[PDB]
């Protein structure tokens, strides 16, 4: 039951085949979610703030029995209203007030608290809400806090083989990435050896690490190593082996196994010899000592007379020093395996490598490293060590990183602690090592279950760390200093420094970014990006590509084609549709599970750990009802690489096909032929728009941009409100009902809508209402409508007829031919307004005014100047005449004979201020729509401005007493039926107030009390009313905070209005673009049969090139969506029967594919159907999904339908000469729409600009009708031409020369046709620079 | 950096100065200008009176008569009433600038 | 260069010589005292050391600024880097009369012309607009200018036009891959926001008049006026000065055009009709004739400059077709009408261009051209040429290729289960087996969109050049190929690389088809690969290109003759199968030494 009632005034032809299941989501989860946790106050210390004061809270004085603590913290509610801020220029922020606890303990009192302070709370600064559109409010502008996605911290795996190495060697890295701290590496080496890495420095030992780490190199070589034991007692050179422990090794000789040798001496190592060795027991078997030469000693051993340091560990065994061992030591040795087959000891080399062998010579190394001198005294080392990872606040890597190396170790648990542990790396160079000699497989960088995008809370969690650790040592410091005191816990309270780090992070970066709201587009996913640019991810754009390939976890996770035409693209990852955030930091995509091939109604949110282990389909699909499957043989993902999959192998199904599918593109029309090139192209040309004049609704679109506006946000929704009031011009008012009522509220809406607003960046962006009047309205419905869409619709645009055929020199590949119709018919108009403002700076030679009286000045100038000099609103604006007039005082005059006759003959003015006004920009040009100002506290000038004052006030006056009179009326009421019954007619209640005759005593017992009760609230709410007036006059003329440089802070604003012209950029949802180029008129457009003068004509000699089938897929539909309504037309020109244009909606809609269900004439009341006609004003609304849409057979059954050419060929007339020519084309109402970068955002030229005070140089680029600059190439090619004189003149009569551009233009006034040269100033400002330099630099003859 | 923007300015006598180099001026003509020029003040009244701008130039040949026509044709080049010498005549100047077709 | 209204800030303009002369200072106060030698070593130690750092920062130490952690750049790092006065200032530096300028399409007005578009103008014509007026004396005062201009008469549009006329500008586009893009070209006023050029330089400044720009130039010397319309003049810049290859070519749906016009299905009305040639146009632009024409004999007389240097007329009866005769109207004297005799395409427009360019001459030859693109103009809309769903028929033996491959793929599947095939066996005999059934699919398609087509005639069957747009698109030759249409007409392809492995599943579907989830999710790796590919090489490729341009930076001829018979020789490269091109281009203009001979002995 579509009752969709805002949706019942225009709804969409839909043939979307796969049903849906959940729609999307609120489509702004993510800029909501983590600043509403970082403002939310949770059980435990868990997020946000929470933890973070629950850091770097308690500061224990230097032993001063002296420690801080807190009870709680609290965030203001406003200062100002979010359009108020707007209009003054505030940043919205909010203070943060945290309650401290500042107790003074009595000594030798352990603990002993003796005086408190615990009552002392500090207003932590201002902190900035979060909009409820998700914007910031800093400062003034609209701004977007792009997140970023990155490396998530834990144990990398690194490879970093080949290329790199320059030795044909493949290298096995370790790379740790902690969250906080330097990264400690395991480096291995073209040597065979481990390198030890740190910071980015010079190598250090492999083994210098568990040394210092107090580990003994007994105990490294017992844990690195397994030994033998290798007990040859008696001369026995026998071992004990295991051929299952060690084997793969051909028996050189000596090989007998328990008596009868199974191994024959230079006998392979062979399966069944390893099988047979193993079926018989093995004990200790003669080896010959040639396997004790090469054999390293395990243990170091002594003689049993002489503790001697014969026999040292990592020593491979000699046989004089075996036979002195063996006599002396003992029989039995520990031996090194380090099986080359399968093993490697990369170790002992390295041990033998290590140049340091005692802890302290170990930790020594480290810091001459760190600090290349400054040798310690065996505790700086010590020191720096131990608080270097075995500290808990200086590394502190992750919780998430602690789950994420415990996986990565396959630990059961993954809590861990951020300091480092021993075990941690141990087994990290044991993992490192054996994948070097093999164990698993290396991670992946490019893949997905590695990252994560980091959001803004937690951001900003650890920028106000930040600075709390900042400020938490100077709070040591005066509690250390002159502890003596019981004062307030504010004694080194300075918050500036937290506001400026919070706001910078925030404010002046890169991290965010200042938001444009050119279409509903730009919002709709300038909110919804993942980048790693920034602090964090690629730190520069350069160094990096293999991620930027089409990575496999990844795909319902960025958006398909969103990725810049340049230089960050491939890394601008778009969210999608099916976008969810892991539980850590990453993002997964809800998975409807194919539960024994039936697909459970329940989605899992997928990521990509997760994405690599089930069994996953694709959605293009046929599904039974009893949701079985259409084939036995389905292609299915596994592990990106898709394949065939049994009934009984895939494990979950999708969502729909909006799954592969962001919306920043799947408001992409109709790609299933679009080519990929088409594809990225059309969408990065898909927000390009900018309203117009009029919205007019996308014929064929995909059907969500209902939704988009569902959270575009741009009207306002309806929420809880059941009667509309009042609708005005500026103004909605809507009285609620009862059943949804909450009492003690009006229950009443008024939404205020912002006309003649520039926006963002600089358009026209005005929420126009929808109702009239008397109209029910549901939960939540848009009224409102900002810019560039229609009654519902996210169209940037609108249908405008055309066809596709070859003309007449119009068409050679890419101009747009559109005929003179919507020149007149202001098809997509445009409208921008920039800002503007003046200052007042009362100042040292004097403050300058605002008083339109520039001396030496034209009334006409002054005439649209107002007694302010604030013009009076409403105005045009052409060439540059003064909008502010302003004059700067100066040092007054002596007796001054001369100016003392001017005094006399003119006087008033003894040139005491110099005209010092504001005008408008040059070639800039308009009428204005609303202004602004801002006067600083200190000056009441308030000339032409008290004017906004008083019409605020008014505006909010009659606000107010809109509520007064609604609950005056409740109340009168309530008392004329008190005073029924009473016997008190109600003529006389009618009569007068006259406080009901002041209680007469109708029941004088109850009605007396009743009467007095009322009274009292009567006046009560008198009160309160006068109250609320008075403190929002109080915030009427309350001032604003200016800088103590300008005096008052005037602000202006106008329009610019623009038609499409000579010289246009439009573009369509196939990407086709256009240079807009000759608009004939309306006869030469080509004649139809009934001659209609078609609109647009384009090149048609590229539809195969980048493979637009797509655009004339639309054509057709285009051209019989005009038809449709064509035939609905008539029939209501003919005010035909109501069931006959019924009978031919209900059919309209009835032909084709199944898909959803929508009907009237059970429904829609006739007026319903009456309206819905009514609307029906050009062709129906139309929907497809991208990759469910329209088949071709209904594209052929709906062009007869309507009686049109199937197949879209029909013949026509001739613009000039009118012959009926050949090749009965196609043609089509595909809508357009227009970018920014206007035609009169471009033409500019200047003959004589500014030649630079430095160099003498351009004044730069059309800035102060400037110029450009010559191309290198392009000069280079000019050599090619020898254009001598081209480059003479271009180099002197066209460089910066005042001495020579003088007498070229006096020479060109004098007709005389020549260039002097001279010689070049940059030749002097270089030769200068080498001068500056330690060089003589002159030139001789 | 060492030039920002970087852009110079006329400053007004450099702007009449250039008005001067495009109008027809000889040698002595030029350096007569030139020192009236460079004793301007703000108002754009003449600092120094005809006879010290004489005493300047140091040419008999030189006289005030031949600095007033040097002036007079300078006078009201841009705008009207530079160099007023004693502002009085300067807003003479002014109005007869202005046509008479102004009553009063 | 101050910026609050309050403070200078020089930073390091003078911060570090301000903090330089600051120690000096403190220095000539101190040591004067019998310094103390721990305090004046170490103020030594930090003078060298700040010293240096206004010198070079970054070779020891550092210099960085108040709440900057960045360094100082010394008195060279604005002599070094990309920014210096060593930046582009070899002359690359901010420029007078031009700037961003938007492009327009020049339907009209032939080469020897350049659409100047009149909003940008008299900004650039004021001075000499001023220079003008004051010799029409139509400002007797350059203020009196200054305001009749700010005053903007219409007279002024007389004068600007009179100007505009004998004074070409010069027209340019910007990453400049050659001394080819750049033209100069007859200005013209004209009315809007963008600057219309020939279909013809379209090559020359070598973008492609979309979101664009293009350039503005003023030549202010005479002899720069005189140069560019002798050497900026594109009325010269066919031949590619490398390649010698005439780069000036309609090769845009002018050809496609020039195609309708000489074709004919089977025989059209009248086939049989046959004229002399002045009132074809009569007939065919009356009616009873079609470009579809067949068999029309045509009374032609040719002229061949068979006697040195005059031209001898020769007149045939040459049965020929609508528009072959109509274009033969078009050509100049000297080809045979053996050149209209053609079906007329792209590499033979190009062809005839170069019979001609090496027959008559330059101005003759770019009539002709400029005329043949007037005609294509007029006659591409005289088609027009529709496009459809339609013209897209896939050839029904598509299903049954596909169904032998799967076939193909399921035995090799089930001969590896066997363990018969190995798994990379399997996969190289899956390849080869995809591949055969891909081509065949390819030729079942081509076939139904070769030249296919059943007509009405006296045999009922007479199987002629089709009529589909695509695959006349393909046959003469302007936008596509068979690559493209195939792509949309065949199944995807292969395409099987997520990064260099073959997928083994193909993408099989055409246009026609659509796509599948998969199947597009697949198609982005090698998309955003291109891209980028086109993005990070254009890097390399610059880099080296200015590598070699500065290794070319002297280079010229200063002798006519060596009087040298040393060389290398020229031979052709007879490698591989056999030669990869005859030696001719390679001497084609050459100049060999003493050396040449007849194959003879002493010949």
């Amino acid at each position: 039951m579509v009752y969709s009632y805002t949706e019942k005034k225009r709804i969409r032809k839909d043939f979307g085949k796969r049903p849906q299941v959940l729609d999307v989501p609120y489509l702004l989860s993510i800029q909501l979610d983590s600043f509403q946790k970082f403002i939310e106050q949770d059980p435990e210390g868990q997020y946000g703030l929470e933890a973070a004061f629950r850091s770097v809270f308690p500061i224990q004085s230097y032993s001063g029995n002296s420690e801080l603590q807190y009870v709680s913290y609290r965030l203001g509610e406003p200062v100002f209203d979010v359009q108020e801020c707007q209009i003054r220029g505030v940043t919205y922020s909010a203070p943060l007030r945290v309650k401290l606890r500042l107790v003074i303990y009595e000594r030798e009192a352990p603990e002993g608290t003796v005086k408190d302070i615990k009552e002392q709370e500090v207003y932590m600064g201002e902190i900035p809400l979060m909009t409820d559109n998700g914007t910031f409010v800093i400062n003034g502008t609209e701004r977007v806090i792009v997140s970023q996605l990155h490396r998530s911290p834990g144990v990398f795996f690194d490879s970093d083989k080949g290329k790199t190495h320059s030795s044909g060697k493949v290298l096995y890295n370790a790379r740790i990435i902690p969250y906080r701290g330097s990264w400690l590496d395991f480096e291995f080496d073209p040597k065979d050896n481990l390198f030890v890495r740190i910071d980015r420095r010079r190598k250090l030992p492999a083994t210098i690490i568990l040394r210092a780490l107090n580990y003994t190199t007994e105990q490294i070589l017992d844990l690195f190593f397994e030994k033998v034991i290798f007990e040859i007692r008696d001369n026995k050179l026998q071992m004990e082996l295991v051929p299952e422990r060690l084997r793969g090794e051909t028996a050189s000789f000596d090989i007998e196994a328990n008596g009868k040798v199974y191994v024959e001496k230079g006998r392979r190592i062979t399966a069944r010899h390893i099988r047979q060795l193993e079926k018989d027991d093995v004990k200790l078997i003669e080896v010959p000592v040639e396997y004790i030469a090469g054999k390293v000693v395990a243990k170091d051993y002594i003689d049993e007379s002489t503790g001697e340091l014969i026999c040292a560990a990592n020593m491979e065994l000699s046989l004089d020093l075996l036979a002195k061992l063996s006599q002396s030591g003992h029989k039995r040795i520990e031996t090194l395996f380090t099986n080359d087959l399968d093993h490697g000891p990369y170790i002992s080399e390295t041990l033998r490598v290590d140049p340091t062998n005692d802890r302290l010579s170990a930790l020594v190394e480290i810091y001459r490293m760190m600090r290349p001198g400054e040798p310690p005294t065996r505790e700086a080392a010590e020191s720096l060590f131990e608080n270097l990872f075995f500290s808990e606040d200086r590394y502190d890597l992750s919780a998430v990183g602690r789950m994420k190396f415990n996986r990565s170790l396959l630990r059961e648990e993954i809590e861990g602690s951020g300091i480092l542990s021993k075990d941690d790396i141990i087994d990290v160079m044991k993992k490192l090592i054996d994948i070097r000699n093999g164990k698993g497989e290396v991670d992946d960088i490019d893949h997905l279950g590695n990252r994560r995008i980091r959001s803004v809370g937690e951001m900003a969690e650890n920028q106000f760390r930040v600075g709390l650790v900042r400020v938490e040592r100077a709070v040591k410091e005066r509690l250390s200093l002159g502890d003596l005191d019981t004062l307030m816990p504010q004694d080194m309270i300075n918050a500036k420094p937290i506001s400026a780090a919070v706001k910078e992070f925030f404010g002046s970066s890169q991290l965010s970014q200042f938001m444009d709201q050119n279409n509903p587009l730009s919002e709709i996913t300038h909110k919804r990006r993942i980048s790693a640019l920034g602090p964090g991810g690629l730190t520069r754009e350069r160094a990096g590509f293999e991620v930027r390939d089409v990575h496999p976890t990844h795909y319902g996770r960025v958006c398909p084609i969103e990725t810049p035409e340049g230089p960050n693209i491939g890394l601008i990852n778009s969210l999608s549709v099916y976008a969810q955030t892991n539980e850590y930091g990453f993002l997964e995509t809800p998975y409807r599970k194919v539960t024994d091939g039936v697909v459970t109604d329940e989605i899992h949110y997928l990521s990509a750990i997760e994405e690599g282990n089930y069994v996953i389909a694709q959605a293009n699909s046929n599904l039974d009802e009893e949701g079985h499957f259409v084939e036995d043989l389905v292609t299915c993902r596994s592990k990106g690489e898709s394949s065939l999959f049994s009934r009984d192998q895939v494990d979950y199904m999708d969502v729909s096909t909006q799954q592969v599918v962001s919306v920043g593109a799947s408001l992409i029309p109709f790609l299933e032929h679009d080519d990929a090139n088409r594809a990225l192209m059309g969408a990065n040309m898909q927000r390009q728009a900018v309203p117009t004049l009029r919205a007019d609704k996308p014929l064929v679109g995909t059907g969500m941009e209902r939704a988009v506006a569902v959270d575009s946000g741009v009207t306002a929704v309806a929420k809880r409100g059941g009667v509309v009031q009042y609708v005005d011009a500026s103004r909605i008012v809507i009285k609620v009902n009862e059943d949804e009522m909450y009492p003690g509220e009006a229950g009443i809406d008024i939404y205020n809508l912002t006309k003649y607003t520039r926006s963002n960046q600089n358009t026209c962006i005005n929420q126009m209402p929808c109702v009239s009047l008397g109209e029910p309205v549901e939960r939540g419905d848009v009224l409102a409508d900002g810019p560039s869409t229609d009654l519902g619709e996210l169209a940037l645009g609108q249908n405008m007829r055309v066809a596709f055929m070859p003309w007449n020199g119009y068409n050679f590949e890419d101009s747009i031919l559109v005929s003179e119709r919507v020149v007149q018919e202001d098809r997509f108009t445009t409208i921008h307004i920039q800002e503007l403002a003046c200052v007042s700076r009362d100042t040292k030679l004097g403050p300058e005014e605002i008083t339109a009286d520039i001396p030496n000045v034209g009334e006409a100038a002054l005439s649209k100047l107002d007694e302010s000099g604030i013009v009076y609103i409403g105005a045009e604006v052409t060439g540059g005449d003064i909008l502010v007039g302003k004059v700067t005082p100066k040092g007054e005059t002596q007796l001054t004979p001369e100016e003392k006759l001017l005094r006399a003959i003119f006087g008033e003015k003894a040139s005491d201020v110099k005209d010092s006004s504001l005008r408008v920009p040059n070639g800039v040009s308009g009428t204005v729509i609303d202004v602004q100002v801002f006067t600083r506290d200190g000056v009441e000038k308030d000339k032409r401005a008290l004017e906004i004052e008083e019409m605020q006030l008014k505006q909010a006056k009659k606000d107010l007493s809109e509520e007064l009179q609604i609950l005056e009326a409740g109340l009168f009421s309530r008392i004329r039926a008190v005073l029924v019954a009473g016997g008190v007619e109600a003529e006389k209640l009618d009569k007068l107030p006259r406080d009901r005759w002041l209680e007469l005593g109708l029941t004088d017992e109850e009605k007396q009390n009743q009467l007095e009760q009322l009274a009292e609230q009567y006046d009560e709410l008198k009160h309160e009313f006068e109250k609320k007036l008075e403190a929002k006059r109080r915030k009427i003329t309350q001032g604003d905070d200016l800088a103590p440089g300008v005096l008052k802070i005037v602000k202006v604003y106008l329009a610019v209005k623009r038609r499409i012209q000579p010289g246009d950029k439009m573009a369509g949802r196939h990407g086709n673009k256009g240079v807009i180029s000759k608009i004939n008129p309306i006869e030469d457009m080509p004649y139809d049969e009934n001659g209609t003068p078609v609109d647009i004509v384009l090149n048609p000699l590229g539809v195969p090139s980048r493979m637009n089938i797509g655009q004339i897929l639309e054509t057709h539909l285009g051209m019989a969506a005009k038809g449709i309504g064509d035939k609905i037309n008539a029939m209501l020109k003919q005010q035909q029967e109501v069931a006959k244009l019924r009978e031919f909606i209900q059919r309209a809609y009835d032909l084709g594919a199944d898909v959803r269900q929508k009907v009237d004439l059970s429904t829609f009341s006739d007026e319903e159907v009456m309206r819905l006609a009514e609307n029906l004003r050009k062709g129906m609304p139309i929907a497809t999904p991208v990759f469910d849409g329209a088949k071709e057979a209904e594209i052929k059954e709906l062009l007869k339908l309507g009686d049109l050419p199937t197949s879209g060929q029909i013949r026509l007339y001739d613009g000039r000469t009118g012959e009926q020519f050949e090749r009965p084309v196609t043609v089509g109402y595909m809508y357009m729409l227009k970018l920014n970068h206007l035609v009169d955002d471009k033409m500019h030229a200047r003959s004589t600009g500014s030649y630079s005070l430095v160099t003498q140089q351009p004044l730069g680029g059309k800035a102060q009708f400037g110029g450009q600059r010559f191309g290198e190439m392009e000069v280079w090619a000019l050599e090619a031409y020898g254009a001598a004189y081209t480059l003479q003149e271009m180099l002197t009569v066209k460089s910066d020369d005042v001495n020579g551009r003088t007498k070229m233009y006096k020479n060109i006034v004098d007709g005389n046709h020549q260039m002097e040269p001279g010689m070049p100033e940059s030749f002097n400002v270089l030769l200068k620079e080498i001068r500056s330099l330690g060089i003589n630099i002159e030139l001789e003859d | 950096l060492p030039v920002y923007q970087g852009e110079t300015t006329q400053t007004l006598q450099d702007y009449l100065m250039w008005q001067v180099e495009l109008t027809p001026f000889t040698d002595t003509d030029r350096a007569i200008a030139t020192s009236i020029v460079d004793a301007v003040d703000d108002t754009g009244y003449l600092t120094i009176q005809i006879e010290d701008i004489v005493d300047s130039i140091g040419d008999d040949e030189i006289g005030l008569e031949e600095v007033e026509a040097v002036l007079k044709r300078i006078q009201r080049f841009d705008p009207v009433g530079v160099a007023a010498k004693d502002l009085r005549d300067c807003l003479l100047i002014q109005l007869s600038q202005f046509a008479k077709e102004t009553p009063w | 260069v101050p910026l609050d209204g309050g403070r200078f800030a020089t930073s390091d303009l003078n911060d570090l010589y301000r903090r330089v002369i600051n120690r000096n200072n403190r220095l000539k106060r101190l040591l004067d005292l019998a310094a103390p030698d721990i305090i004046v070593r170490n103020e030594k130690r930090m003078l060298q050391e700040a010293v240096d750092a206004l010198l070079d920062n970054g070779r020891r130490g550092r210099a960085i600024t108040g709440s900057n952690k960045r360094p100082l750049k010394s008195l060279a790092d604005m002599i070094k880097g990309k920014q210096g006065r060593f930046r582009q200032n070899l002359l690359g530096k901010r420029v007078d009369y031009s700037g961003r300028s938007v492009i327009t399409v020049g339907p009209y007005l032939r080469l020897h012309q350049c659409g100047l578009p009149k909003k940008m103008a008299l900004e650039l014509f004021k001075p000499f607009i001023y220079g003008k007026l004051e010799l029409r004396g139509l400002a007797t005062t350059i203020k009196a200018a200054k305001k009749m201009v700010e005053r903007e008469e219409a007279v002024v549009w007389d004068i600007l036009d009179e100007v505009i006329r004998e004074h070409p500008v010069l027209l340019n586009r910007a990453p400049t891959l050659h001394r080819l893009g750049i033209q100069a070209f007859e200005p013209v006023l004209i009315e809007g926001k963008a600057i219309q050029l020939h279909p013809l330089v379209c090559a020359a400044y070598n973008a492609d008049f979309d979101g664009d720009q293009m350039a503005v130039h003023v030549p202010l010397t005479l002899e720069a006026q005189l140069e560019a319309r002798a050497l900026m003049m594109s009325t010269n810049n066919i031949l590619s000065p490398a390649n010698g290859e005439p780069i000036i070519v309609p090769s845009q749906d002018v050809v496609l055009g020039l195609y309708y016009m000489t074709r004919d299905c089977v025989n059209a009305k009248g086939e049989g009709m046959v004229l002399t040639g002045p009132k074809e146009a009569e007939r065919l632009y009356r009616s009873g004739l079609a470009s579809l024409h067949a068999r029309v004999k045509v009374r032609i007389t040719e002229y061949e400059k068979d006697a040195n240097g005059e031209l001898v007329a020769k007149t045939s009866l040459k049965d020929t077709t609508v528009g072959r005769a109509i274009l033969w109207m078009i050509v100049p004297k000297g080809l045979p009408y053996s050149i209209v005799n053609q079906a007329l395409g792209k590499k033979a427009i190009s062809k005839m261009l170069n019979t001609c360019y090496r027959i008559l001459g330059l101005k003759p030859t770019v009539i002709f051209a400029d005329q043949i693109m007037y005609t294509g103009f007029a006659y591409a809309a005289r088609s027009g040429a529709s496009v459809g769903i339609d013209d897209m028929v896939i050839p029904e033996k598509k299903h049954e290729i596909i169904s032998e491959a799967e076939a193909e793929v399921a035995e090799i599947q089930e001969q590896f289960q066997s363990g018969l095939v190995t798994a990379g066996e399997r996969y190289n005999k899956v390849i080869d087996i995809w591949a055969a059934a891909n081509d065949r699919v390819s030729k079942a398609m081509m076939d139904n969109l070769q030249t296919e087509t059943v007509i009405n005639r006296d045999g009922q069957e007479e199987k002629q050049v089709s009529f589909n747009s695509i695959y006349m698109m393909a046959d003469s030759g302007a936008r596509g190929s068979a690559a493209q249409i195939r792509q949309l007409a065949g199944m995807r392809g292969l395409m099987a690389k997520p990064d260099g492995s073959i997928i083994e599943t193909p993408i099989t579907a055409n246009f026609r088809e659509g796509l599948n989830v998969l199947q597009y999710f697949i198609s982005t790796h090698g998309a955003r690969k291109g891209l980028a590919d086109t993005a990070l090489k254009t890097a390399n490729s610059g880099y080296l290109t200015r590598r070699l341009v500065d290794v070319a930076q002297d280079l010229v001829v200063t002798e006519d003759d060596c009087g040298t018979h040393e060389g290398i020789m020229m031979t052709p490269v007879i490698e591989g199968g056999d030669v990869k091109e005859p030696l001719r281009d390679r001497v084609l203009g050459r100049v060999t030494a003493e050396d040449v001979l007849k194959p003879g002995t002493a010949d």
